[PDB]
């Protein structure tokens, strides 16, 4: 739950560069994404982070994309908390993170402009492409807010938007012909830093987050640009200490962010019909 | 609010007596309490009495724009409400378990029977279609609901009257004066509810349980059978050992009953139609209005009406007259200087 | 014998039932989704992932939940919850003793039809403890007391409770403050690694006792890479572990 | 003569503060916010504090006297609302949360709660030991001057006490029992 | 205190309020017109530290099918946990709402503006009004604070012109803003606080209206056209007794009328 | 139009303004007005704080009537997380205080306007806070190359080349709440507002602590 | 449609639609199960008889307590809709779940214990209910909690004057002739039972029988999927 007798080691241990599980300080764990597992729509991924499970789907839509920005395409993210996700939050408990992450994933991809408002804009001012990225959480392996960063992108490279031709009306859809597909590595991501003393960590079990008041929100693209980044906590920090964690963002993120951003092909190569 | 308490013996013995295959309200195992039906002043209004349980049925008429897809068959809606005055424990909001199950459960067999046409209402498909909403209000609550609950609606559904005068091309016009004639409906099939209560391993089975019974019963089943001796829906609840076999009599037995029950709707449904065309007498219920005690009706005169109306000046003049001069003062108080 | 819950057992006279077994309509059925076990003149089932439910005097550590003006309520993985009341602690008196949520050792007096597990401490063998090393394991991953109550040559000494709960602490140097200070970076690597070492056996549906945990520890000689990747290494770890353990037997 | 919770004056080398206290590494920062006050100690140094407009702070004393108006009446238990733990107190925080028992409703006699102090009237009593095990306080009316002081008739009159165990209204005639 | 019941009235028996007022006291009456830029018509009125600002935004819609070319006026009376901690932390409060409609019923009992003028394109266009007023500090006559917050907030509204060219709508900000907002009738509302035996005070306070026993408000057109009368159970009454309220209300009406009429040449153009 | 690479609009603040709430706060920013009514400590093992966010149903040109649960969901929450470390919690065990704030107007930075206004009602009320929380606006012009701005206008923040709003505690420089949705620059390029951040708080830190005493005085001197 | 001994899906109206199930999946609960009725997917999880959690109030003593949540993937269906708004169904659904085990589960040895089982529809394709039924069933079998009998639910549709079992989705689209039941072969009691179709009072024996037997199969099927998971986990 949350004990002090134990919170003691937790903090020194992480400063000591001796996490808990034979991990130094900035150590991760075997994290994989299986792309497409929902035989019901475009983008699909099941990223299992430590002891957490996330799934994201995507589908396409036509017509009006809004009023002030008709000549384009924007994304819709709907998020869900699974009663199986939080043995705690039941029926009126999803609302929490369920609305929040829905917004955190909503702002990042919002300003990121890593969105082909172009590869999603039918008849501008009339028809536009709309994809719904939906989420579900099946567990919590700690740092779970990050697994969404991956399942949120990892499911995007597989968004084989259908090759659709409209002719005024008339609709043409080729199930065999899947080419009007859009996927780019401009896609943003999430990097968090919660402190465990002055030795701050990313991707740390809950037992671990348990020893901290705040964490840092950082977002980087393929290489290193920044999307929505924020400070998240009930406590406080020191700005001088901000730029350090801050850079930990472009610095550590791109690591497995780059190594993963690649794996999308690893599944696409050893299985064009094998899978 | 107030939790209607429940003795031990009361319950136990209530059962004791079921073990006796004897009904406490002294009836037989497959009978109904007498059920009455009163019709409203206006058309589309009704009241049901499953003998102590009371329901309210009201239907609505509208020219809404049908939905997307099959913009060719207008929609309809119904709602069932549980009142405070319904039961004590019926503080609006909590009983969902009933309002959930029941509202939906009920509403199921409605779209199940499709006993209601959805295109005959549809005037200008894709554009203006008709929306008929029906509302159920559980006035009093005693024993078997869903049944009076159904009756309520069906019974209601047949009485409502949709308007229509002249709509040509893409224009819509209807006048109550012409509406004095066209105003009927598409009641293809008429399904009803029959619940069966079980007692101790359903080794005893009751029908149309009263409130008290309602409590004592371990598990209950419902059934839906339209005049055409066929089902529409069934529902098992209160968890029991419902042997496919036995499940079978009830099913049967339910049909048996739905039979007669219908009789009434039509029966009275007719009796009502008759009165409008003859002597005339809409209203809510004069029957309870004539039966000795706890009710009275009489009509009384209005020159006591105009005699005093002139007194108004007396009190209007005597008082206010002297009361209006304080104004000269209020003119200058907060307005003049407030220019800041 | 293996049978799905709802089946039937050899019915004869002089037969008694166990947990997972019942009598229905003059017969015997398996209530629990388990396997068939017949020991003596008592029948019972084996369960895959059950809960805690020990016997006789028992030892387990609990995490603490809310405590009330006359008793302290602790948590223990089981259809049962563990609550101890001032009758063995060696209004605010309690608040100083057992804080909010803590890890405590215990002696188990008795669990009665009252459907509960009660606790009364006595020593540091049954004392409040602190540090930060708890193990969450199906309580079915236990052996016996005879081969229990031990400190092993690993740089630390560990205790596990008759439930699936194991705590790892460092050898004493002779009682609340004892650990209030951060132990050395050396004591830090013995236990932190033991963390990843203990999971595989479990992951590998393997037991967990002294001479057992010893060899799964010994096996650490090669892949010393302390943060043991759960799928790959551990896969091997037990292989060798049983290899060094089983050879001790046959 | 004012301070904001973000300015500092002295430090651990001169005084400690009770009011508006905020300290880090030895200096004096002001926790509270509103006004500044300094303290003089019988030790050759000063204590520092911010000013608590609410000079009135919790002060209901253990075995102390109080002014209270009854609430609910159980012919076995009696409930009350206390407002003045004497008079200086106006506090309404503890509002009316206090209990007394017949045994302590007097020192002699044996007259039921029902015949001592009713639901609506104000009563006076001293305080007994308090066991915040249930958020209640014990009080007594076992005094020659203690007891209850308020009297309302059936008509809506006020009553005077005709005796040690009575109050009455002049209008109608009610010979009633109340621990005067 | 739960005790001072009469205390408050002690002032009353010897007619006088612990406020320093008596039979009729239009205390601090202040308005800030158009104080809200990000709104086409606004008026803030704070009386005895209660703040109901009428924030009006306009929107374009479509007059009902039955009521072909009919304008659109929409009000909302809200009170958050602001004006008084003694308020809920969510959806509208019991009274919170009654007023909402009150204004509305008033809006409709008043005829202030003929829906006629709201229609952008008679039969396919309409002008929507959102006059949301919110009491920042609650305490006394939460009812009047609106008749004014609203009456004034409206005169503060001004919009361009309406045009449809080849199946399009042409209205530009810097268009022609005429008749911005003008109502042939400017009735206002007043609130009296009463006490059982009808000894009543006016412009009741948060506490005054509190231990009150009866509330009554009256709205009357300029010409003295009793818009609506409100009396959530007032201990009973007298036509004459009411007669006093009748006329003496008129008075506080002229005052406010002037209080606003005074913002005409000054706070309006300054 | 454009101005300084750090200019501040006029800073106007009179708090305690609220006669019904225990702690009051108000703001101005040549376009922003943010009110904060705070509620004492009540019980519902060491309690915390309650904060809420709302935006006038007429705060702009368009009319957002329903209390946009999502909109404020985050605005109130983050705000809570931000002001959150500001007050103590040990003086309110098993207690909870509520903080309410509405934005009548949005003068671009009205976001911080709230983070600020609220701070007032707090001590204004007189809570167990430690440091004061200061927030400001900081935008990056539409400019070709990196053209940077400090605290935008309702007309100005709408054409931003990035979106951010962050706060910190003056006196003890404590990272209040930094919230920006990346749009321009690299992990470092952000140090732009981060350093441009400590400027504002230190800057108004007085102008703020000053308006509190003004009322604290008018009230203090009142009784 | 469907005929000549070949239903529309392409299968004997008496032959179910192969289902594989992964039970005892995530081990971070206690009761875990995964399954798909051919092309209908959903995940059901239960947590042991933990002592009454949240809202310490309500707490049935004599016997345990039961809770079950049902929700479906917004795309699991054909298109996509609002799950927390169109609750009416789900909840209604959920209760159904509740009742079913609430009957068979043995809360008689878990006084005050509170067992919560939540289920989610991953890919929806007919017999939705019957799915989670077992889907849940298995979930518990995993959390091994004792239970009277092992139970599974089937569907039974009557079309072309004939009885079909497990009306997948397409046929669910029919005249709507569909009935389902939950069943405990133990003695064959009919735990739950919900039919919602306009059938005449006598295709029952038939349709009734249809699902009835159908379960009995689904049972033996999982009976193995289960008998297997016991021996291997036995290692």
């Amino acid at each position: 739950t949350l004990s002090e007798a134990e919170k003691v080691y937790i903090v020194h241990g992480v400063q000591e560069d001796l996490r808990v599980d034979g991990r130094g300080c900035e150590d991760y764990r075997c994290v994989e994404v299986e792309t497409d597992v929902v035989s019901n729509t475009s983008g699909s991924a099941r990223v299992k982070l430590g002891h957490t499970d996330i799934l994201v789907g995507v589908k396409a839509e036509m017509g009006t994309p809004k009023l002030e920005k008709p000549n384009e395409g924007y994304l819709e993210f709907f998020v869900d908390c699974s009663a199986s996700a939080t043995p705690e939050f039941e029926g009126r408990g999803g609302d929490d993170l369920g609305t929040e992450i829905a917004n955190t994933l909503y702002r990042i991809f919002n300003n990121k402009s890593s969105v082909d408002l172009k590869t999603l804009c039918i008849s501008p001012r009339e028809h536009c492409w709309v994809l719904y990225v939906d989420v579900l959480l099946l567990e919590c392996g700690g740092n779970l807010f990050d697994a969404i960063s991956i399942a949120v992108k990892a499911a995007l490279f597989n968004t084989r938007i259908p090759r659709v031709r409209v002719l005024e009306d008339i609709e043409l859809s080729d199930d065999p012909y899947d080419c009007i597909r859009l996927s780019v590595e401009n896609v943003p991501c999430i990097v968090t830093l919660c402190k465990i003393g002055y030795r701050h960590v990313v991707d740390a079990t809950l037992q671990e987050e348990a020893c901290s008041l705040a964490s840092l929100l950082v977002s980087v693209t393929s290489k290193g640009v920044v999307t929505c980044m924020r400070k998240v906590g009930k406590g406080s920090l020191d700005p001088e200490s901000i730029f350090e964690m801050m850079e930990t963002g472009k610095r550590v993120g791109k690591v497995l962010h780059a190594s993963l951003q690649s794996v999308v092909h690893k599944e696409e190569s050893l299985g064009p019909k094998r899978q | 609010m107030k939790e209607t308490p429940l003795s031990n013996c009361e319950r136990r013995f209530l059962l004791r007596a079921i073990e006796e295959k004897k009904r406490l309200d002294g009836r037989q195992t497959y009978d109904y309490r007498n059920i009455r039906i009163s019709f409203g002043t206006d058309y589309g209004c009704c009241i049901v009495e499953l003998g102590k349980t009371r329901v309210l049925g009201q239907v609505s008429c509208e020219l809404v724009s049908p939905k997307l897809n099959r913009a060719t068959e207008g929609i309809l809606f119904f709602n069932l409400e549980l009142s405070q005055m319904a039961a004590p424990a019926f503080e609006p909001g909590r009983q969902s378990d009933l309002l959930v199950k029941l509202n939906r459960l009920m509403e199921r067999c409605l779209r199940n029977s499709k006993c209601i046409d959805t295109e005959s209402l549809c005037v200008v498909a894709g554009e203006k279609v008709w929306q008929i909403r029906v509302d159920l209000h559980l006035l009093n609550h005693d024993g078997n609901i869903i049944d009076a609950a159904s009756i309520a609606a069906i019974v209601a559904l047949c009485h409502f009257r949709r308007p229509d005068v002249s709509v040509q091309g893409d224009e819509v016009t209807l006048y109550t004066p012409e509406e004095r004639d066209p105003v009927p409906l598409s009641i293809h099939h008429m399904p009803i509810c029959v619940s069966f209560a079980f007692f101790q391993q359903g080794t005893y089975l009751l029908v149309d349980p009263n409130e008290r019974e309602e409590r004592v019963m371990d598990g209950l089943l419902v059934i839906a059978m339209n005049k055409h001796r066929e089902i529409c829906t069934i529902q098992s609840s209160g968890g029991i050992m419902l042997l496919k076999d036995q499940v079978l009599r009830c099913s049967k037995i339910a049909g048996v009953k739905v039979a007669e029950i219908t009789e009434l709707i039509l029966k009275a449904l007719e009796n009502d139609q008759k009165v409008r065309k003859e002597g005339g007498k809409f209203g809510f219920a004069e029957s309870i209005a004539n039966q000795r005690i706890t009710a009275f009706k009489m009509e009384k005169a209005p020159x006591x009406x105009x005699x005093x109306x002139x007194x108004x000046x007396x009190x209007x003049x005597x008082x206010x007259x002297x009361x209006x001069x304080x104004x000269x003062x209020x003119x200058x108080x907060x307005x003049x200087x407030x220019x800041x | 014998h293996l049978v799905v819950p709802g089946d039937t057992i050899t019915t004869d006279t002089g037969f008694m039932r166990g947990h997972g077994t019942y009598m229905g309509e003059e017969k015997l059925i398996a209530s629990v989704a388990g396997s068939v076990e017949r020991v003596n003149k008592l029948i019972c089932v084996k369960a895959l992932k059950t809960r805690y439910i020990g016997e006789v005097g028992d030892i387990v550590v609990g995490r603490i939940t809310e405590v009330q003006q006359k008793r302290w309520k602790v948590e223990t993985n089981s259809r049962l919850d563990s609550v101890l009341l001032l009758s063995s602690m060696n209004e605010l008196a309690m608040r100083g003793f057992l804080q909010e949520g803590d890890l405590i050792s215990a002696e188990v007096q008795a669990v009665f039809s009252d459907g509960a597990v009660s606790l009364h401490t006595r020593s540091l063998k049954y004392g409040k403890l602190g540090q930060g090393v708890l193990v969450q394991v199906s309580p079915s991953l236990v052996k016996r007391q005879k081969t229990h109550f031990h400190d092993l040559p690993c740089g630390a000494s560990v205790i596990l409770g008759n439930n699936g709960f194991i705590w790892i602490y460092p050898t004493p140097e002779h009682g609340f403050i004892a650990n209030l200070e951060p132990v050395s970076l050396a004591d830090r690597e013995v236990i932190s690694r033991l963390r990843n070492c203990i999971i595989s056996l479990v992951t590998q549906r393997m037991m967990l006792y002294d001479t057992s945990i010893l060899y799964c520890y010994e096996a650490s000689l090669p892949h010393q890479i302390k943060d043991i990747l759960k799928p790959e290494i551990m896969e091997e770890i037990v292989m060798e572990t049983r290899q060094r353990l089983l050879e001790q037997e046959g | 003569r004012y301070c904001i919770p973000g300015e500092r004056l002295c430090n651990l080398e001169e005084g400690s503060p009770g009011s508006g206290t905020y300290t880090r590494h030895g200096y004096i920062f002001s926790s509270l916010a509103g006004c500044l006050m300094k303290s003089s100690e019988n030790g050759a140094l000063p204590v520092v504090s911010v000013v608590r407009e609410t000079e009135s702070q919790l002060l209901p004393d253990v075995g102390a006297i109080v002014t209270c108006k009854v609430s609910s009446i159980n012919s076995r238990f009696a409930k009350v609302h206390i407002l003045y733990v004497g008079s200086m107190p106006l506090k309404n925080s503890f509002r009316g949360t206090i209990r007394k028992e017949d045994v302590r409703a007097t020192e002699k006699d044996k007259v039921e709660i029902y015949k001592s102090f009713r639901p609506g009237d104000i009563v006076l009593a001293k305080v007994i030991s308090l066991g915040d095990a249930q958020s209640n306080y014990l009080l007594t009316t076992a005094e020659n001057e203690l007891g209850v002081v308020v009297a309302h008739s059936e008509s809506g009159i006020q009553m005077v006490p005709i005796s040690w165990c009575e109050m009455q209204c002049p209008k109608t005639h009610t010979k009633e029992f109340r621990k005067v | 205190t739960v005790e001072p019941l009469e205390y408050y009235r002690r002032f009353l028996k010897e007619n006088c309020r612990p406020d320093g007022r008596e039979l009729g006291e239009f205390r601090t009456t202040t308005v800030n017109i158009g104080s809200i830029s990000t709104a086409d018509g606004s008026a803030l009125v704070k009386l005895g530290n209660t703040t109901v600002i009428c924030g009006v935004k306009a929107e374009f819609a479509a007059p009902s099918t039955d009521a072909p070319d009919k304008g659109y006026v929409v009000p909302n009376v809200d009170l958050p946990p602001l004006c008084s901690s003694r308020f809920r932390s969510g959806p509208p409060g019991e009274e919170a709402q009654v007023a909402s409609q009150f204004i509305a019923d008033v809006i409709e009992n008043s005829q202030i503006i003929q829906k006629e003028d709201l229609c952008i394109s008679p039969g396919k266009l309409v002008w929507v009004l959102y006059c949301d007023l919110i009491c920042l500090d609650y305490d006394g006559n939460i009812l009047d604070a609106c008749t004014f917050a609203l009456l004034a907030a409206l005169k503060n509204v001004q919009l361009p012109e309406v045009t449809i060219n080849e199946e399009t709508a042409l209205a530009e900000v810097n268009l022609k803003k005429k008749s911005y907002l003008n109502i042939r009738t400017h009735p206002v509302a007043t609130s009296f606080a009463v006490f059982d035996d009808t000894l009543l005070i006016v412009d009741p306070t948060g506490e005054e209206e509190h231990l009150a026993t009866g509330t009554l408000t009256i709205v009357m057109d300029e010409e003295g056209k009793l818009c609506c009368l409100h009396k959530p159970g007032g201990s009973g009454l007298t036509g004459a007794k009411l007669q006093d309220c009748m006329s003496r209300a008129v008075t506080r009406h002229k005052e406010v009328k002037k209080l606003m009429d005074e913002v005409i040449k000054s706070m309006k153009p300054k | 139009g454009t101005r300084d690479p750090t200019r501040l609009r006029p800073v106007y603040a009179r708090a305690g303004l609220l006669s019904q709430a225990k702690g009051s706060a108000y703001l101005e920013a040549g376009g922003t007005k943010v009110l904060c009514a705070v509620s004492g400590p009540r019980q519902a093992l060491r309690g915390r704080l309650l904060c809420d966010f709302r935006r006038a149903p007429f705060a702009g040109r368009r009319r957002r009537a329903p209390p946009g649960g999502c909109e404020e969901r985050e605005l109130a929450l983050a705000l809570q997380e931000a002001l959150e470390p500001a007050v103590r919690l040990g003086r309110y065990p098993r207690a909870q205080l509520e903080v309410s704030a509405l934005l009548l107007e949005d003068g671009g930075s009205a976001l911080a306007a709230a983070l600020t206004a609220a701070a007032l009602a707090l001590a204004d009320a007189g809570v167990e806070m430690y440091d004061l929380v200061v927030g400001c606006g900081l935008s990056l012009a539409p400019g070709p190359a990196p053209t940077w701005l400090l605290d935008p206008t309702r007309l100005e923040e709408e054409r931003a080349a990035a979106g951010l709003t962050v706060a910190l505690m003056p006196v003890l420089n404590q990272v209040a709440g930094l919230l920006g949705s990346g749009e321009g620059g690299l992990t470092e390029s952000w140090a732009e507002a981060v350093r441009l951040g400590l400027e504002g708080c230190q800057r108004l830190y007085p102008v703020l602590q000053q308006s509190l005493v003004r009322a604290a005085r008018r009230r203090g001197a009142a009784a | 449609l469907s005929d000549q001994g070949y239903r529309v899906d392409g299968r004997r109206a008496g032959e179910l639609r192969k289902i594989q199930a992964r039970m005892g999946v995530f081990a971070q609960a206690d009761g875990s199960a995964y399954i798909e009725q051919g092309n209908t997917k959903a995940l059901a999880v239960v947590y042991g008889p933990h002592e009454i959690r949240g809202s310490r109030a309500r707490a049935l003593p004599d016997r345990a307590l039961v809770n079950c949540q049902y929700s479906s993937a917004t795309f699991s269906t054909g298109e996509r809709k609002r799950r927390p708004h169109g609750d009416r169904k789900s909840c209604e659904m959920g209760l159904q779940l509740r009742q079913t085990f609430e009957a068979a589960i043995l809360t008689q040895l878990h006084p005050r214990s509170q067992i919560d089982i939540y289920v989610q529809v991953l890919q929806a394709d007919g017999g939705t209910y019957a799915a989670c039924v077992n889907a849940a069933t298995l979930a518990v079998l995993d959390a091994g909690i004792p239970m009277r009998d092992f139970v599974c639910a089937c569907s039974a549709g009557f079309v072309d004057g004939t009885a079909l079992a497990d009306l997948s989705h397409v046929e669910e689209a029919a005249g709507g002739p569909q009935l389902a039941l939950a069943l405990l072969p133990a003695s064959g009691q009919i735990a739950l039972l919900e039919m919602d179709a306009r059938l005449h009072e006598d295709h029952l024996e038939r349709v009734l029988e249809a699902a009835a037997q159908a379960a009995r199969d689904v049972h033996t099927l999982l009976d193995r999927v289960v008998r297997q998971h016991v021996r291997e986990a036995s290692i």
